[PDB]
């Protein structure tokens, strides 16, 4: 049921989605290990997901969540990084996408910073790397990101390290 | 995977030692979360 739009670079929707994405890059604690090395992206496409039942999945708990947070869903667009990224625009998120040893349970997690969900697309802690070179800076190979619709509701607040 | 806090529908990871971090968030619904957009990028090597 899914089908993959291009968006045109032209496109004001392009334009909003690429600056989320290069303005929420930030340095980390690991140097680099995980994610690689760098203060920017080649953006080589964006494309919008287009699933009917998957939507309207999505729609049906946010109003859920609504009615029971004084109709407010506290929607968020955050970033998701996975090596399960092709199962998820087809099949939707389910708990084969969870972070089992997450710090915060094994939950669905996302990311404000999209180079937090960097350091996830070749799995925890970077894997080893791309599957091509093995190498978790590489510059060559073509990464894939989510950019989610993720509703909070009620949110739970861990101050955390 | 593991439930939401009673009484709440997430959990956010609020960053307290990095200032230059931002949020962290968890749900435990995968119904909660729509992939809106699939951006394919390669990251840049410093100039
Ligand atoms: C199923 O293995 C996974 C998949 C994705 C993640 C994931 C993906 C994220 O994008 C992410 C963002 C902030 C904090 C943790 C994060 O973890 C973790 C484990
Ligand atoms: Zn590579």
């Amino acid at each position: 049921g899914t089908i993959l739009i291009d968006l045109s670079p032209d496109d004001k929707e392009f334009q909003s989605v690429e600056e989320e994405m290069q303005s929420t890059v930030r340095e980390h604690r690991d140097g680099g290990h995980a994610g690689g090395i760098f203060n920017r992206y080649n953006i080589l496409k964006i494309q919008k997901v287009c699933n009917k039942k998957l939507w309207e999945r999505y729609t049906h708990r946010r109003k859920e969540v609504s009615e029971e947070n004084h109709n407010h869903a506290n929607e968020r667009m955050l970033f998701h990084g996975s090596p399960f990224v092709n199962a998820i625009i087809h099949k939707g998120f389910d708990e084969r996408h969870a972070y089992i040893g997450g710090m915060f349970g094994a939950g669905i997690y996302f990311a404000e910073n999209s180079s937090k969900s960097n350091q996830y697309v070749y799995g925890i802690g970077g894997g080893t790397g791309c599957p091509v070179h093995k190498d978790r800076s590489c510059y060559i190979c073509h990464r894939q990101l989510l950019f989610c619709r993720v509703t909070l509701g009620k949110s739970f607040l861990q101050f955390s390290a | 995977m593991a439930h939401s806090p009673p009484g709440h529908h997430s959990v956010t990871g609020r960053p307290s030692v990095n200032g230059l971090a931002l949020a962290e968030y968890v749900i435990y619904r995968g119904e909660q979360a729509y992939p809106e957009y699939l951006i394919t990028y390669q990251i840049m090597r410093p100039e």
